[PDB]
Formats: C-alpha cells, structure tokens, sequence
DNA sequence: GGCCGCTCAATTGGTCGTAGACAGCTCTAGCACCGCTTAAACGCACGTACGCGCTGTCCCCCGCGTTTTAACCGCCAAGGGGATTACTCCCTAGTCTCCAGGCACGTGTCAGATATATACATCCTGTGCATGTAC
DNA sequence: GTACATGCACAGGATGTATATATCTGACACGTGCCTGGAGACTAGGGAGTAATCCCCTTGGCGGTTAAAACGCGGGGGACAGCGCGTACGTGCGTTTAAGCGGTGCTAGAGCTGTCTACGACCAATTGAGCGGCC
C-alpha cells in the first residue's frame, strides 16, 4: 500500500521546542507540510540547476548555499547559511 | 446550461467585501463573473490535461494544485 | 555496529537527514548526492519550520489560543516583510486575508 | 453481460450485518 | 448612512475565515466549465475545495488591485475600467 | 433521542417503552417537548 | 556616488519608448533609484551564481541566470 | 389616595453527557534507513596557454541652464445618475442521506524497449575566405 | 556609393549511432474497496425583488504654472594600444560518493485512552410581577 511520508513528526518535534505549551490543528500540520514539501522542491531544484550552470555532477553543501543565497530573501538567508554550516560542522565530526 | 449567473450579488458583494472595496458600481458583476470563469477555465483544463495524462477519469486535489503549480499561484494545506 | 542511529541526530537535527537524501537521490536532482546536501538542506528546513512555527505561536497566542491554525500562520505571514517574500505568491487553506484599509474611506 | 453487478451487490450485503454485529458487541462489556 | 454599513461589513469578512461564495453554484460552475474539455468527468470532492480557495484567493487579490485603481483615481466607487487597467498591467493579458 | 429526532422519526416505533421516566417530569424540557412526536399507538411508562 | 550619469534626456528617451505624452520632474530622479534597486537585485544573484562558479568575473551566463531566475529572462546573451 | 400582603411565573446558579480533535500515546510492524562494506569517477590541486578586461589620451552631440507660452492640472461648485440600505417574501443552497455503480488503487506475473558494451561512420563545429546588405 | 558581417566550404574528430545483449519497469488482467454521480426530502437562510432616498462621480468654467520646445554654452562618451589578472584545458592522484546487502531503529497507522474544553441540556435553589386589603 502506498504511504503518506509526511514531515509531521519533524515539524511537531519543533513547535514543542519553540512553544513547549502549543499544539497543531490538523489543517496547520497540512500547511507545514505543503512549506516544507515546496521549498525542498524550490531550492533541490534550484541546486540542480546550479551544477548545470558550472557542469558539476555532484550537489554538495555549496551548491544548496548558493540555493539558499539566490532563494531566501534578507535575514532569513544568513540565518540558514549559518544553521547549514552548525548541523555540517557538527555531522563531519 | 446557465451557471455563470450562479456567482450571486450577495457573494459578489461579500467577495469584495473581505478585498476592502467600499461602493460597488452595478456594472462589476458580469465582468467579475467573466473573469472569474476564465481563471477557473485555465486551472481546469491544465487540471483536465494531467488528469488525461495520468490515464484517469478523477480529477484529484492533486491536479488542481499541480495546475496552481504550472500556473505559479501555488496553494498550500490540500497536500503536497 | 552495537546500537544504530540516525544521521539527524549525528547532525544534531530533528529533520530526517536519511529522507531528504533518499528524497534529493530519486528526486533525479543529481547524479551524485554528497551527503553534506542533506545534512545543510535538512537543517535549512528545519531553521525555516523554527522561524514560521514561532511566527505562528506568537498569532496564537497573541489570538488568546493554544493551537497553530492556518488563520495564525496567515496572521505571522502576511506580518513579515521576509517571509511574505518567501511566500509572497502561496495561498492559504482557511488562512483568509490580513485585515486592511486604504485611509480615502474612512467617514467623516 | 448484465447480471455483472450480483457480485459486487452480495459483497457489500455480507458486510453490512457483519460491521453492524461487530459493533453491537462492543456493546458486551 | 449609505456607505457606514458597508465600511463596516469589510472588518467582519477580513477577520472571519470562512469561504463566501456557494458550494453548489460554484461546484456546478467547475463542471460546466470542464463540459467543453471533457464530458462524463468526475470530481474529486477535495478538489473543488482547492479550485474554490483558489478563485476566492485571486479574486480577494484582484478586488485588493481594483481598490488601488479605484483610489488612485480619488474614486471610492469602483469601476469595470479598474479591472481593464489590472488584468493589463498583471501581465496576465 | 432529543439530538437524532429526523432519524428515528423515520421509522415508525410501533410499541414505545420509556424508562425511569421522571425524567420527563417538566414540559419546560427540550426531552418532552421532542418525545410527545413520535407516532407510536401505545406508550409504557417505567416510573421508578 | 555614479547612478546621476544616468541622464534626464535619456529618461525621457527611454520614457517615450513606453508612449508617455507628458512627463514630471520628479519621474527623473525616482527612476534613478528604480533602476538602482533593479540592478541590487539583479548584480546581486549574479555576483551569488559568480561566487559559486569560484570566479572574479561576472560573465554573461551570470547575468542571465540571474534575469532568468528573476523571470526576465534576456533572448540573444549565452544561450 | 397610597403602600405592602400572599401567590406564582421569573431570571440567575451546578452536574450530565458528547463530540470534536488533538495529545500522547500504546504499541507494533514494517520498511526505510544505517552500517560497513567493495569500489572507481569526478573534483581537486596544479600548472600551463591567453584572451580578455582594466586603464591611458582624444573630441562633437549630447547634457544641462534659461527663455515664453498654451494646454494641461486641478480646483470649485453644479447636477443629475445611481448605490446603499430599508424590509419582506421565496426559493434553492445546505445537509445528510443512501445507492449502486464506476473506476483508483492494489497487486499479481510476464515481457519488451530501454540502458549500455563496443564497434562505425558520417555529422556538423572551428577557421578561412569570397563578396554583397544595411548604413 | 561604401566595405565589415554575413554566407559558403574545408578540415576532421566526436557524437550521433548499429549491432549485440540482459532485464525491471511498464502493461496487462484480475479484483477489492474506496468514493463519487446521482438523487431524494426537508430546512430556513440566502437572495432577489420591490422600494425608498440619500450622496458620489462626472461635468463645465475657470485660474495657475509647469514641460514642452527652442536655444545657448561647453565637455565626457565612443573609440584605439598597452598591462597583467584572471579563465579553460589536461593530467595524476585519490577524495569522495556509488552501489551493495543485510541489522536495526523509528517512523506511521489505526485505534485507544485521556482528555477537556466547551457546548447544550436538565435541576435545584432563589426573585419580581401579579392581584388583593387596609385606613
């Protein structure tokens, strides 16, 4: 049978950090979903570009930077450049 | 057969209501109607034509949102 | 080999590093998917959940509720200028529109 | 050629009793 | 009076969620609409959800567009000719 | 009973059984004024 | 401080193009700072698709990344 | 002429039951993910070959500072077209029901067009030269 | 009437390709079961209509001053050579992920258990309006 492999469990694990005393109604879990389902599409594709656009075959962390730099708008691109650079400082190690 | 008109003046009122508009010229109404109907024709048939593809008689929530994709007015919380 | 666990945790993520790999590996976006992508991808999203989930919070709550609701997440959107960029062509399921006025109809 | 909808027509038949019952002995206990 | 009521219905639909145009007219409307794409379609019943969130979406956006043109002109009444200067400078056609 | 009226009203209840029936002691209550419309023939009341 | 060598002549040249009967003198200066912020748009994600190439050269594939990313995409520059 | 006496029709206060809808399970089962392989191709580091893009002085139509004017801006008050809102009746949207039928998916095994090893050949890109179109 | 960019051909290696081969994705045929098209009965709000009446947009006359168009004053933008910092090839070496086949965890499902708010509903207290007495 098929299944829905959503991101619900992930997005759940974060609003009980950021706001230990809130919930998700069901519709919400479905936009959160739908954000994070869109932008993987967004900047995957974007990164598949981006190794075109230098005839690399390989996507490794510089490609999904540049990604996030060309994607993101102000702030928000700084901030995610510099999660992306903690949680790969962290994994290589 | 005449489903257009189906759009009422109420609905239209209210529509443009929650837009901000504070007088309503009675010329909007078939216009809006018009327009309307336009942008539902272009979802539906791009809607229409992954459905066609897909081999498949069900139009799904699926290929209105792929069509708001294809159309770049995107539409989150139906799934995907 | 004793005790497996998942890449997100090495990474120091909730966000499923294996998924997002698994993901951007049949997505057809590479032929070669070095695993340092989905580690930074996996922790991009989750920084951007963070932020729109604390937006949200902050709606509900400011909105008297204990529940993240699609007008709350409409309601933290459409009150920042990044990311009604980000989004600034989404539509929202129950979302509705932000509450707004041009001053030339005000009476008296 | 037209008899074609007897079985699909007794397969939901057999379930309708079946869930019913099944749920009217939850009533047991 | 003419013109307070409806200043003050705007404040109600722009905190109120709910959709405002007719399941069934609208429903029917997608159907006809499909009739000359396609006879004997059948329709998913989230789909005319989505279709219908969409529509009063882009028209919600429209209206906000028409508002501007309308008040541009010093006009608080609004105008077919504001939706002919829109739908042209949309890019849409 | 005094939330599902449509769906038992559909079916004709031929014979009606209602039961520590002090509960229909006031006609001020939504129950009576809903239970007096069921076209049952006769009614037994159990009074404890 | 180099975008006031962009010119009033040429703004009402290039105004013109767009079939304008009459102009402002405020249309001249505001559009220094449209075209400003056009170009901090576009320079930028072209200097970002340049970083990622590891250049020091903006090249034509730069910009028309960028225009094309930005949807305006520019027929007749790489290919 | 005025106020309060007995009665009974009245707001105003706490437990019962449900249903929505998460919240956290409460497991549990399965299917991806992680582990630790065996392995090789893309990326780097490295130098090398070189246009290509900076930076120098010449030179004319373009940039820019002042001239009157006439039609366009925008005001002001007329003036009449028309939008809102008053109100009740009418009718079709909502709602859930339920059938019975179509058809989306499930899910099984077979098999054919695809990937690809390697062997061909002719296709069509860099450079040169002949000469005619837009200026 | 002009000659630099176009238009045709040479030189030649790579890329479009055929023959030869093994096989997993897609086709097909089967049925389950999900669920949507149809269609019924009734509710009672949404909508349309008749209707009253209030007020905005366009309109036409008028006065103001800004851009247009013309003109005078004068320099920086389009074009040629040298400088020297980058950009594009090609290789060795091997960093890096591939692709593999199991071992195990954690993620997903349906449902339970527990809300638990939050909503009507019933149940019992106690209070104001209803009608009558008195000097």
């Amino acid at each position: 049978r098929s299944r829905k492999e959503s991101y619900s469990i992930y997005v759940y694990k974060v609003l009980k950090q950021v706001h230990p005393d809130t919930g998700i109604s069901s519709k919400a879990m479905g936009i959160m979903n739908s954000f994070v389902n869109d932008i993987f599409e967004r900047i995957a594709g974007e990164a598949s570009r981006l190794a075109h656009y230098n005839k690399r075959s390989t996507i490794t962390s510089r490609e999904i930077q540049t990604a996030v730099r060309l994607l993101l708008p102000g702030e928000l691109a700084k901030h995610a450049v510099s999660e992306g650079t903690k949680a790969v400082t962290k994994y290589t190690s | 057969r005449d489903n257009i008109q189906g759009i009422t003046k109420p609905a239209i009122r209210r529509l443009a209501r929650r837009g901000g508009v504070k007088r309503i010229s009675g010329l909007i109404y078939e216009e809006t109607r018009g327009v309307l109907k336009v942008f539902l024709e272009n979802v539906i048939r791009d809607a229409v034509t992954y459905t066609e593809h897909a081999k498949r008689k069900t139009v799904t929530a699926m290929d209105v949102v792929y069509a708001l994709k294809r159309q770049g007015r995107t539409l989150y919380g139906f799934g995907g | 080999r004793a005790k497996a666990k998942t890449r997100s945790s090495r990474a120091g993520l909730q966000f499923p590093v294996g998924r997002v790999h698994r993901l951007l590996r049949k997505g057809n976006y590479s032929e070669r998917v070095g695993a340092g992508a989905p580690v930074y991808l996996a922790a991009v999203l989750e920084y951007l959940t963070a932020e729109i989930l604390e937006l949200a919070g902050n709606a509900a709550r400011d909105n008297k509720k204990t529940r993240i609701i699609p007008r709350h997440l409409q309601l933290a959107i459409r009150n920042d200028e990044e990311l009604n960029k980000l989004l600034g062509r989404v539509t929202i399921a129950q979302g509705g529109v932000l509450p707004n006025i041009q001053a030339v109809l005000l009476p008296k | 050629l037209t008899e074609e909808m007897l079985l699909k027509r007794e397969e939901r038949a057999r379930k309708r009793r079946l869930q019913a019952a099944r749920r009217a002995e939850e009533h047991k206990n | 009076r003419p013109g307070t009521v409806a200043l003050r219905e705007i404040r109600r639909y722009q905190k109120s969620t709910e959709l405002l145009i007719r399941k069934l007219p609208f429903q029917r409307l997608v159907r006809e609409i499909a009739q000359d794409f396609k006879t004997d379609l059948r329709f998913q019943s989230s789909a005319v959800m989505a279709l219908q969130e969409a529509c009063e979406a882009y028209l919600v956006g429209l209206f906000e567009d028409t508002n501007l043109c309308a008040i541009h002109a010093k006009r608080v009444t609004i105008m077919p000719k504001d939706i002919q200067l829109a739908r042209r400078i949309r890019g849409e056609r | 009973v005094v939330q599902d009226v449509k769906y038992f009203q559909r079916v004709k209840w031929q014979y009606m059984v209602l039961d520590e029936a002090q509960a229909l002691k006031s006609s001020s209550s939504v129950r009576w004024k809903i239970l007096l419309q069921f076209q049952c023939r006769n009614r037994l009341l159990l009074t404890g």
